[PDB]
């Protein structure tokens, strides 16, 4: 079935609608990350901004400082 | 003229002092621009600034001329 | 100055206006014409469609078979 015609310089179709992303997925971060807080199978991960480092002896705390939420 | 000379206007036209120079006005609706795509044609009135919608559901278009006002 | 953006598939621009084509140029044809009056420099012309003559001795009637106007 057709739905509409658009410009060729058309590039994607995405479904805008809250259904389609289930919004009750808590996620399981216990907020103890330092910097970034990533996703994996059952759990999740700590990580630290490209050019830094754990300081040494944690895995949580890295060296890189840290920069307040844009407003 | 003897070193003189008139930028008079011909009927259908009053003359309007503008910004770098006078010209003279459409004595009418502010003209529209036609402009056709390969599945519709639009319109856009020049001093409103906004698109309305006109020939629609088409394909292949080429190219336009009109008639005023035949009737 | 640039006016507005639309697709690659715009194909003209044309401005939709009255005075942009006189209205008062009266049309020379003394309606003397079978089929076709074309114009020419200070009169006009007459003509039939391709693939027809006009009928001998005459240079306004041509043989093909008048057709009504279209509603
Ligand atoms: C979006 O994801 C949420 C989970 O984050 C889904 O909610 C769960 O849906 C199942 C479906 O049948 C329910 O059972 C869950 O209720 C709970 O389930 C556990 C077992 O896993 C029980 O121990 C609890 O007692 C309770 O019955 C429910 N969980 C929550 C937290 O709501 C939801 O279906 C999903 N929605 C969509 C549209 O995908
Ligand atoms: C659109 O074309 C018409 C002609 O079809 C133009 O009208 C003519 O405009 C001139 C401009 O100065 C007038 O003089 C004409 O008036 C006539 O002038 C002759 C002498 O030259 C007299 O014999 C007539 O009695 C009459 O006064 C005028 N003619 C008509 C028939 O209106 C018009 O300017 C033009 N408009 C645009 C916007 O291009
Ligand atoms: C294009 O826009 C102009 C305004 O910039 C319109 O002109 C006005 O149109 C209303 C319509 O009711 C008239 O009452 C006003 O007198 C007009 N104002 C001026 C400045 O003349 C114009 O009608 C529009 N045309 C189209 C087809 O959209
Ligand atoms: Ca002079």
């Amino acid at each position: 079935e057709k739905v509409l015609v658009v410009n060729p310089w058309l590039t994607q179709v995405r479904i805008f609608h809250q259904l389609r992303y289930n919004q009750s997925v808590s996620n399981p971060c216990k907020q103890v990350c330092s910097h970034l807080c990533l996703l994996r199978p059952g759990g999740y991960s700590c990580a630290c901004p490209q050019g830094s480092d754990f300081v040494t002896g944690s895995t949580v705390q890295c060296d890189a400082a840290s920069e307040l939420p844009v407003t | 003229s003897k070193g003189s000379y008139e930028c008079f206007c011909v009927d259908g036209f009053k003359s309007m002092s503008t910004h770098y120079g006078e010209r003279c006005a459409a004595d009418g609706s502010p003209p529209l621009l036609l402009l056709p795509e390969n599945v519709r044609i639009r319109k856009y009135n020049t001093s409103s600034e906004k698109f309305s919608e006109y020939l629609e559901e088409e394909e292949h278009i080429q190219t336009i001329d009109y008639d005023w006002d035949p009737e």
